[PDB]
Protein backbone atom coordinates (compact mmCIF):
# COMPACT_ATOMS: atom_id res chain seq x y z
CA UNK A 1 0.00 0.00 0.00
CA UNK A 2 3.18 2.48 0.85
CA UNK A 3 3.65 1.75 -2.67
CA UNK A 4 0.63 2.48 -4.39
CA UNK A 5 0.43 5.46 -2.02
CA UNK A 6 4.26 6.49 -3.85
CA UNK A 7 2.77 5.85 -6.88
CA UNK A 8 -0.27 8.18 -6.50
CA UNK A 9 1.54 10.61 -5.00
CA UNK A 10 4.14 10.76 -8.13
CA UNK A 11 6.93 9.97 -5.89
CA UNK A 12 8.06 6.66 -7.64
CA UNK A 13 11.09 7.53 -10.07
CA UNK A 14 12.50 4.51 -11.96
CA UNK A 15 16.51 4.17 -12.03
CA UNK A 16 18.12 4.53 -15.93
CA UNK A 17 16.85 1.57 -17.85
CA UNK A 18 13.63 1.25 -16.46
CA UNK A 19 10.42 2.48 -17.00
CA UNK A 20 7.85 3.06 -14.12
CA UNK A 21 6.12 0.33 -14.73
CA UNK A 22 8.61 -1.93 -14.68
CA UNK A 23 10.49 -0.19 -11.58
CA UNK A 24 6.78 -0.16 -9.84
CA UNK A 25 6.13 -3.95 -10.64
CA UNK A 26 9.94 -4.63 -9.21
CA UNK A 27 8.73 -2.72 -6.12
CA UNK A 28 5.30 -5.01 -5.50
CA UNK A 29 6.94 -8.32 -6.14
CA UNK A 30 9.94 -7.49 -3.34
CA UNK A 31 7.16 -6.01 -1.55
CA UNK A 32 5.05 -9.07 -1.37
CA UNK A 33 7.35 -11.89 -0.51
CA UNK A 34 7.47 -13.57 2.88
CA UNK A 35 9.70 -12.70 6.02
CA UNK A 36 11.65 -15.64 7.30
CA UNK A 37 10.07 -15.09 10.45
CA UNK A 38 6.57 -16.78 8.67
CA UNK A 39 8.03 -19.89 10.24
CA UNK A 40 7.89 -18.50 13.89
CA UNK A 41 3.91 -18.84 14.00
CA UNK A 42 4.02 -22.20 12.42
CA UNK A 43 6.83 -23.73 14.51
CA UNK A 44 5.02 -22.91 17.42
CA UNK A 45 2.16 -24.66 16.33
CA UNK A 46 3.87 -27.90 15.61
CA UNK A 47 5.37 -30.21 18.09
CA UNK A 48 8.80 -31.41 16.16
CA UNK B 1 3.36 10.41 14.62
CA UNK B 2 6.96 10.82 15.09
CA UNK B 3 7.26 7.83 12.92
CA UNK B 4 5.02 8.97 9.82
CA UNK B 5 7.21 12.60 9.68
CA UNK B 6 10.61 10.72 9.94
CA UNK B 7 9.70 8.01 7.30
CA UNK B 8 8.35 11.24 5.34
CA UNK B 9 11.69 12.87 5.44
CA UNK B 10 13.02 9.75 5.29
CA UNK B 11 11.15 8.88 1.75
CA UNK B 12 11.75 12.13 0.14
CA UNK B 13 15.95 11.94 1.00
CA UNK B 14 15.84 8.14 -0.44
CA UNK B 15 13.98 8.80 -3.96
CA UNK B 16 15.80 12.37 -4.15
CA UNK B 17 19.27 10.13 -3.83
CA UNK B 18 17.75 6.96 -5.40
CA UNK B 19 17.25 9.38 -8.57
CA UNK B 20 20.59 11.51 -8.72
CA UNK B 21 22.54 8.63 -7.98
CA UNK B 22 23.64 8.30 -12.12
CA UNK B 23 21.67 11.67 -13.01
CA UNK B 24 23.30 14.59 -12.74
CA UNK B 25 21.42 17.53 -12.06
CA UNK B 26 24.07 19.78 -14.36
CA UNK B 27 23.04 17.00 -17.18
CA UNK B 28 24.08 13.64 -18.14
CA UNK B 29 25.89 11.02 -16.05
CA UNK B 30 28.30 12.18 -13.07
CA UNK B 31 31.74 12.96 -13.78
CA UNK B 32 33.91 10.95 -9.97
CA UNK B 33 37.34 12.27 -10.43
CA UNK B 34 37.44 11.68 -6.56
CA UNK B 35 34.30 10.65 -3.94
CA UNK B 36 33.18 14.11 -5.23
CA UNK B 37 31.10 14.69 -8.46
CA UNK B 38 32.89 17.38 -10.97
CA UNK B 39 29.90 18.46 -12.91
CA UNK B 40 27.75 18.69 -9.35
CA UNK B 41 28.96 18.34 -5.48
CA UNK B 42 27.86 14.96 -5.14
CA UNK B 43 30.08 12.89 -2.38
CA UNK B 44 30.18 8.85 -3.37
CA UNK B 45 29.36 8.43 0.60
CA UNK B 46 26.03 10.62 0.44
CA UNK B 47 24.34 8.04 -1.59
CA UNK B 48 23.52 5.62 0.73
CA UNK B 49 23.69 6.96 4.01
CA UNK B 50 21.92 10.21 4.27
CA UNK B 51 22.11 10.47 8.42
CA UNK B 52 25.87 9.95 9.37
CA UNK B 53 27.01 13.59 7.68
CA UNK B 54 22.91 14.91 7.63
CA UNK B 55 24.56 18.68 6.89
CA UNK B 56 26.46 17.33 3.80
CA UNK B 57 22.73 15.82 2.84
CA UNK B 58 20.94 18.82 3.02
CA UNK B 59 23.32 21.11 1.57
CA UNK B 60 22.95 18.94 -1.87
CA UNK B 61 19.32 18.45 -1.67
CA UNK B 62 19.27 22.04 -1.02
CA UNK B 63 20.81 23.44 -4.50
CA UNK B 64 18.82 20.89 -6.67
CA UNK B 65 15.35 20.60 -5.44
CA UNK B 66 14.15 23.07 -7.16
CA UNK B 67 14.79 21.80 -10.85
CA UNK B 68 14.41 18.37 -9.06
CA UNK B 69 10.62 19.31 -8.42
CA UNK B 70 10.25 20.60 -12.21
CA UNK B 71 11.36 17.23 -13.86
CA UNK B 72 9.74 15.30 -10.96
CA UNK B 73 5.99 16.53 -12.25
CA UNK B 74 7.41 16.28 -15.95
CA UNK B 75 7.32 12.49 -16.15
CA UNK B 76 3.95 11.91 -14.02
CA UNK B 77 2.23 14.78 -16.71
CA UNK B 78 0.76 14.37 -19.98
CA UNK C 1 -2.78 13.97 -50.87
CA UNK C 2 -3.72 16.50 -53.34
CA UNK C 3 -7.34 16.18 -54.93
CA UNK C 4 -7.52 17.10 -58.65
CA UNK C 5 -10.20 19.63 -58.83
CA UNK C 6 -11.81 17.80 -62.03
CA UNK C 7 -11.81 14.09 -61.89
CA UNK C 8 -10.73 14.32 -57.90
CA UNK C 9 -8.18 11.94 -58.04
CA UNK C 10 -5.06 11.23 -55.62
CA UNK C 11 -2.30 13.35 -57.98
CA UNK C 12 1.19 12.18 -57.79
CA UNK C 13 3.62 14.04 -56.10
CA UNK C 14 6.96 15.09 -58.27
CA UNK C 15 9.84 17.49 -57.49
CA UNK C 16 11.47 20.42 -59.56
CA UNK C 17 13.30 22.69 -58.99
CA UNK C 18 12.73 23.76 -55.73
CA UNK C 19 8.68 23.39 -56.61
CA UNK C 20 6.64 20.55 -55.86
CA UNK C 21 4.01 19.56 -58.88
CA UNK C 22 1.51 17.51 -58.84
CA UNK C 23 0.50 15.51 -61.50
CA UNK C 24 -2.86 13.76 -62.20
CA UNK C 25 -3.29 10.83 -64.87
CA UNK C 26 -5.30 12.91 -66.67
CA UNK C 27 -3.31 15.48 -67.56
CA UNK C 28 -3.99 17.97 -65.14
CA UNK C 29 -0.65 19.62 -63.27
CA UNK C 30 -0.68 21.79 -60.18
CA UNK C 31 1.60 23.77 -57.69
CA UNK C 32 1.54 23.66 -54.01
CA UNK C 33 1.78 26.55 -52.30
CA UNK C 34 2.59 25.52 -48.89
CA UNK C 35 0.32 22.97 -47.19
CA UNK C 36 2.05 20.12 -49.23
CA UNK C 37 5.76 20.57 -48.08
CA UNK C 38 5.45 17.07 -45.99
CA UNK C 39 7.01 14.22 -47.41
CA UNK C 40 6.44 11.55 -44.28
CA UNK C 41 6.04 11.67 -40.91
CA UNK C 42 6.02 9.28 -38.41
CA UNK C 43 4.91 9.96 -34.61
CA UNK C 44 5.93 7.70 -31.41
CA UNK C 45 4.40 6.29 -28.31
CA UNK C 46 0.76 5.86 -30.44
CA UNK C 47 -0.31 3.65 -27.72
CA UNK C 48 -0.04 6.20 -24.99
CA UNK C 49 -0.79 9.59 -25.95
CA UNK C 50 -3.28 11.90 -24.87
CA UNK C 51 -5.45 11.42 -27.84
CA UNK C 52 -5.66 8.12 -27.60
CA UNK C 53 -7.34 8.16 -24.58
CA UNK C 54 -9.80 10.85 -24.96
CA UNK C 55 -12.97 8.43 -24.97
CA UNK C 56 -11.88 6.49 -22.43
CA UNK C 57 -11.09 9.52 -19.95
CA UNK C 58 -14.40 11.46 -20.77
CA UNK C 59 -16.54 8.08 -20.45
CA UNK C 60 -14.12 7.26 -17.13
CA UNK C 61 -16.98 8.63 -14.47
CA UNK C 62 -19.48 6.54 -16.42
CA UNK C 63 -17.90 3.47 -16.41
CA UNK C 64 -18.80 1.05 -13.21
CA UNK C 65 -16.10 -1.15 -13.70
CA UNK C 66 -13.23 2.06 -12.66
CA UNK C 67 -10.96 2.02 -9.48
CA UNK C 68 -12.61 4.85 -7.16
CA UNK C 69 -10.33 6.66 -4.59
CA UNK C 70 -11.87 8.32 -1.65
CA UNK C 71 -10.93 11.57 -2.27
CA UNK C 72 -13.04 15.31 -2.50
CA UNK C 73 -13.32 16.43 -5.88
CA UNK C 74 -12.54 20.27 -5.55
CA UNK C 75 -15.32 21.28 -7.84
CA UNK C 76 -18.73 19.50 -7.25
CA UNK C 77 -17.71 18.59 -3.97
CA UNK C 78 -18.51 15.18 -4.39
CA UNK C 79 -16.96 12.95 -1.56
CA UNK C 80 -15.19 9.93 -4.19
CA UNK C 81 -13.16 10.04 -7.27
CA UNK C 82 -12.12 7.74 -10.16
CA UNK C 83 -8.81 6.97 -10.86
CA UNK C 84 -7.43 5.47 -14.16
CA UNK C 85 -3.73 4.81 -14.96
CA UNK C 86 -2.38 5.44 -18.35
CA UNK C 87 0.71 4.29 -20.08
CA UNK C 88 3.89 2.41 -19.38
CA UNK C 89 4.86 5.64 -16.98
CA UNK C 90 1.75 5.03 -14.49
CA UNK C 91 0.31 8.23 -15.34
CA UNK C 92 -2.61 8.50 -12.71
CA UNK C 93 -5.86 11.08 -13.14
CA UNK C 94 -8.70 11.33 -11.10
CA UNK C 95 -11.84 12.38 -13.14
CA UNK C 96 -15.35 13.56 -11.50
CA UNK C 97 -19.00 12.92 -13.07
CA UNK C 98 -19.31 17.08 -13.24
CA UNK C 99 -16.75 17.49 -15.12
CA UNK C 100 -13.02 18.08 -13.38
CA UNK C 101 -9.50 16.69 -14.28
CA UNK C 102 -6.79 16.26 -12.25
CA UNK C 103 -3.71 17.22 -14.84
CA UNK C 104 -6.31 20.18 -15.32
CA UNK C 105 -8.00 18.50 -18.01
CA UNK D 1 9.81 -14.88 -21.03
CA UNK D 2 10.20 -11.03 -22.12
CA UNK D 3 12.07 -10.00 -25.40
CA UNK D 4 15.85 -9.65 -25.00
CA UNK D 5 15.35 -12.20 -21.95
CA UNK D 6 13.17 -15.02 -23.19
CA UNK D 7 14.82 -18.17 -21.45
CA UNK D 8 11.27 -20.36 -21.77
CA UNK D 9 11.15 -23.45 -22.74
CA UNK D 10 14.19 -24.72 -24.19
CA UNK D 11 14.55 -21.24 -26.46
CA UNK D 12 18.58 -21.19 -25.13
CA UNK D 13 19.55 -24.67 -25.56
CA UNK D 14 18.24 -24.66 -29.17
CA UNK D 15 20.43 -21.63 -29.55
CA UNK D 16 23.45 -23.54 -28.55
CA UNK D 17 22.70 -27.13 -30.29
CA UNK D 18 21.37 -25.45 -33.46
CA UNK D 19 24.64 -23.07 -33.35
CA UNK D 20 22.28 -20.24 -34.00
CA UNK D 21 24.09 -16.91 -35.25
CA UNK D 22 24.00 -13.83 -32.61
CA UNK D 23 21.25 -12.15 -34.54
CA UNK D 24 18.91 -15.40 -33.67
CA UNK D 25 19.77 -15.09 -29.67
CA UNK D 26 17.19 -14.18 -27.51
CA UNK D 27 18.85 -14.26 -23.89
CA UNK D 28 22.31 -13.15 -24.74
CA UNK D 29 23.98 -11.61 -21.68
CA UNK D 30 27.73 -10.48 -21.26
CA UNK D 31 29.89 -9.85 -17.99
CA UNK D 32 32.22 -6.94 -17.78
CA UNK D 33 34.94 -6.60 -15.42
CA UNK D 34 35.86 -3.20 -14.41
CA UNK D 35 39.87 -2.23 -15.45
CA UNK D 36 40.80 -0.06 -12.31
CA UNK D 37 40.70 -2.12 -8.72
CA UNK D 38 39.91 1.41 -7.19
CA UNK D 39 36.84 1.75 -9.80
CA UNK D 40 36.14 -2.12 -8.89
CA UNK D 41 35.28 -1.66 -5.36
CA UNK D 42 33.21 1.47 -5.92
CA UNK D 43 29.45 0.71 -6.92
CA UNK D 44 28.57 3.78 -7.84
CA UNK D 45 31.76 3.79 -10.28
CA UNK D 46 30.62 0.44 -11.40
CA UNK D 47 27.11 1.52 -11.84
CA UNK D 48 27.77 4.80 -13.60
CA UNK D 49 29.76 2.55 -16.11
CA UNK D 50 26.75 0.45 -16.09
CA UNK D 51 24.66 3.33 -17.10
CA UNK D 52 27.12 4.68 -19.26
CA UNK D 53 27.18 1.68 -21.38
CA UNK D 54 23.02 1.59 -22.44
CA UNK D 55 22.72 1.70 -26.21
CA UNK D 56 20.20 4.84 -26.96
CA UNK D 57 19.59 5.47 -30.73
CA UNK D 58 18.30 9.01 -31.19
CA UNK D 59 15.33 7.46 -32.50
CA UNK D 60 13.96 6.42 -28.92
CA UNK D 61 14.30 10.09 -28.11
CA UNK D 62 11.39 11.44 -30.49
CA UNK D 63 8.37 12.01 -30.06
CA UNK D 64 7.82 12.14 -33.99
CA UNK D 65 9.50 13.24 -36.81
CA UNK D 66 8.27 15.36 -40.07
CA UNK D 67 10.12 14.95 -43.62
CA UNK D 68 9.44 18.97 -45.02
CA UNK D 69 10.63 19.97 -48.47
CA UNK D 70 12.19 23.13 -47.49
CA UNK D 71 15.46 24.89 -47.47
CA UNK D 72 17.18 27.25 -45.32
CA UNK D 73 15.60 30.66 -45.15
CA UNK D 74 18.02 33.25 -43.42
CA UNK D 75 14.74 35.85 -43.71
CA UNK D 76 11.10 35.92 -42.96
CA UNK D 77 9.94 36.14 -46.77
CA UNK D 78 10.52 32.39 -47.44
CA UNK D 79 7.83 29.75 -47.49
CA UNK D 80 7.94 27.15 -44.68
CA UNK D 81 5.03 24.20 -43.76
CA UNK D 82 2.09 26.30 -41.86
CA UNK D 83 1.86 24.32 -38.47
CA UNK D 84 5.25 24.68 -38.40
CA UNK D 85 6.21 28.11 -39.69
CA UNK D 86 6.51 29.56 -36.15
CA UNK D 87 9.50 28.09 -35.94
CA UNK D 88 11.23 30.77 -37.44
CA UNK D 89 10.59 32.46 -34.09
CA UNK D 90 14.05 30.51 -32.27
CA UNK D 91 15.61 29.86 -35.72
CA UNK D 92 16.69 33.51 -35.11
CA UNK D 93 18.02 33.18 -31.52
CA UNK D 94 19.76 30.39 -32.99
CA UNK D 95 21.81 32.48 -35.60
CA UNK D 96 22.03 35.39 -32.92
CA UNK D 97 23.60 32.60 -30.43
CA UNK D 98 25.74 30.71 -32.89
CA UNK D 99 27.79 32.93 -35.32
CA UNK D 100 30.68 30.00 -36.10
CA UNK D 101 27.52 27.95 -36.91
CA UNK D 102 26.35 29.73 -40.14
CA UNK D 103 24.28 27.54 -42.86
CA UNK D 104 26.33 26.76 -45.84
CA UNK D 105 25.78 27.67 -49.37
CA UNK D 106 24.73 23.77 -50.57
CA UNK D 107 21.63 23.15 -48.59
CA UNK D 108 19.04 20.94 -50.61
CA UNK D 109 15.41 21.38 -50.35
CA UNK D 110 15.10 18.82 -47.51
CA UNK D 111 14.16 19.05 -43.70
CA UNK D 112 13.54 16.63 -41.48
CA UNK D 113 11.72 18.57 -37.91
CA UNK D 114 11.96 16.88 -34.99
CA UNK D 115 10.20 16.40 -31.16
CA UNK D 116 11.91 15.20 -28.75
CA UNK D 117 10.68 13.22 -25.56
CA UNK D 118 11.57 15.48 -23.02
CA UNK D 119 10.51 12.59 -20.16
CA UNK D 120 13.10 10.36 -22.24
CA UNK D 121 16.00 13.09 -21.71
CA UNK D 122 15.02 13.28 -18.38
CA UNK D 123 14.38 9.64 -17.18
CA UNK D 124 17.65 8.98 -19.30
CA UNK D 125 19.34 12.18 -18.22
CA UNK D 126 20.16 13.09 -21.79
CA UNK D 127 21.65 16.95 -22.45
CA UNK D 128 20.50 18.59 -25.66
CA UNK D 129 24.28 19.26 -26.35
CA UNK D 130 24.76 15.90 -26.18
CA UNK D 131 22.85 14.63 -28.63
CA UNK D 132 23.44 17.20 -31.55
CA UNK D 133 26.91 16.56 -30.97
CA UNK D 134 26.69 13.64 -31.36
CA UNK D 135 24.65 14.01 -34.42
CA UNK D 136 27.32 16.61 -36.10
CA UNK D 137 30.32 14.76 -35.72
CA UNK D 138 28.36 11.37 -37.09
CA UNK D 139 26.85 13.30 -39.74
CA UNK D 140 28.87 15.81 -41.41
CA UNK D 141 26.78 16.26 -44.63
CA UNK D 142 23.62 18.02 -42.69
CA UNK D 143 23.25 21.02 -40.99
CA UNK D 144 21.79 20.98 -37.76
CA UNK D 145 19.70 23.91 -35.68
CA UNK D 146 17.18 23.68 -32.76
CA UNK D 147 15.50 25.66 -29.73
CA UNK D 148 16.53 26.03 -26.36
CA UNK D 149 16.27 23.41 -23.47
CA UNK D 150 13.98 25.05 -21.51
CA UNK D 151 12.57 24.08 -18.68
CA UNK D 152 8.96 24.81 -18.97
CA UNK D 153 6.64 22.14 -19.70
CA UNK D 154 4.10 23.23 -22.63
CA UNK D 155 7.08 24.64 -24.75
CA UNK D 156 8.83 21.67 -26.66
CA UNK D 157 12.43 21.31 -28.12
CA UNK D 158 12.37 20.75 -31.92
CA UNK D 159 15.39 19.35 -33.67
CA UNK D 160 15.44 20.43 -37.19
CA UNK D 161 18.04 18.66 -39.51
CA UNK D 162 18.23 20.41 -43.16
CA UNK D 163 20.33 18.02 -45.53
CA UNK D 164 23.24 19.25 -47.58
CA UNK D 165 23.93 18.83 -51.61
CA UNK D 166 26.85 16.18 -50.31
CA UNK D 167 23.99 13.72 -49.31
CA UNK D 168 22.46 13.61 -52.96
CA UNK D 169 25.76 13.09 -54.73
CA UNK D 170 26.86 9.86 -52.42
CA UNK D 171 23.67 7.50 -53.81
CA UNK D 172 24.96 6.52 -56.70
CA UNK D 173 25.18 2.60 -56.84
CA UNK D 174 21.70 2.59 -57.17
CA UNK D 175 20.62 5.24 -59.77
CA UNK D 176 17.14 4.58 -59.68
CA UNK D 177 16.51 6.36 -56.62
CA UNK D 178 15.35 10.25 -56.52
CA UNK D 179 15.40 12.64 -54.14
CA UNK D 180 13.01 11.72 -51.67
CA UNK D 181 13.87 7.66 -51.48
CA UNK D 182 17.48 9.49 -50.37
CA UNK D 183 16.03 11.85 -48.18
CA UNK D 184 14.32 8.86 -46.22
CA UNK D 185 17.14 6.88 -46.09
CA UNK D 186 19.09 9.38 -44.64
CA UNK D 187 16.18 10.03 -41.99
CA UNK D 188 16.61 6.44 -41.26
CA UNK D 189 19.81 6.56 -40.95
CA UNK D 190 20.29 9.83 -38.79
CA UNK D 191 17.58 8.25 -35.94
CA UNK D 192 19.81 4.78 -35.90
CA UNK D 193 22.91 7.18 -34.87
ZN1 LIG E 1 27.30 15.30 -11.01
ZN1 LIG F 1 -16.90 16.64 -9.35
Amino acid sequence: EEINNRLLHGDIMPPIGLTTHDFYEKLQLNALKFPDRILKPIMNSINP
Amino acid sequence: KKVQTALKASLEFNTFYAFYESRCPKGGLHDFQDKKCVKCGLFTYIIYDHLSQPELVHDYYNNYKDQYDKEKMSIRSI
Amino acid sequence: MKICKACSSCMVRTYVDGNIIFRCSCGESVQGDSQNLLVSSKVYHTGEMEDKYKIFIKNAPFDPTNCQIKKDCPNCHLDYLTQICIGSQKIIILVCRCGYMSNRG
Amino acid sequence: VAGGTNKSGIVRPQEIFSAKPVEAEQSSEMLLRLKNPEVETNKTYAQEIANSIELITFERLILQWHLLYETYSSTKKNVMYPDFASDVEWMTDFLENHPLLQPPEDIANWCIRLELNKTTMILKSISLESIINSLRAKHPNTYIMHSVENTASGIPIIIRIYLRESAFRRSTNTRMATDEKIAVNVVDKLLNS
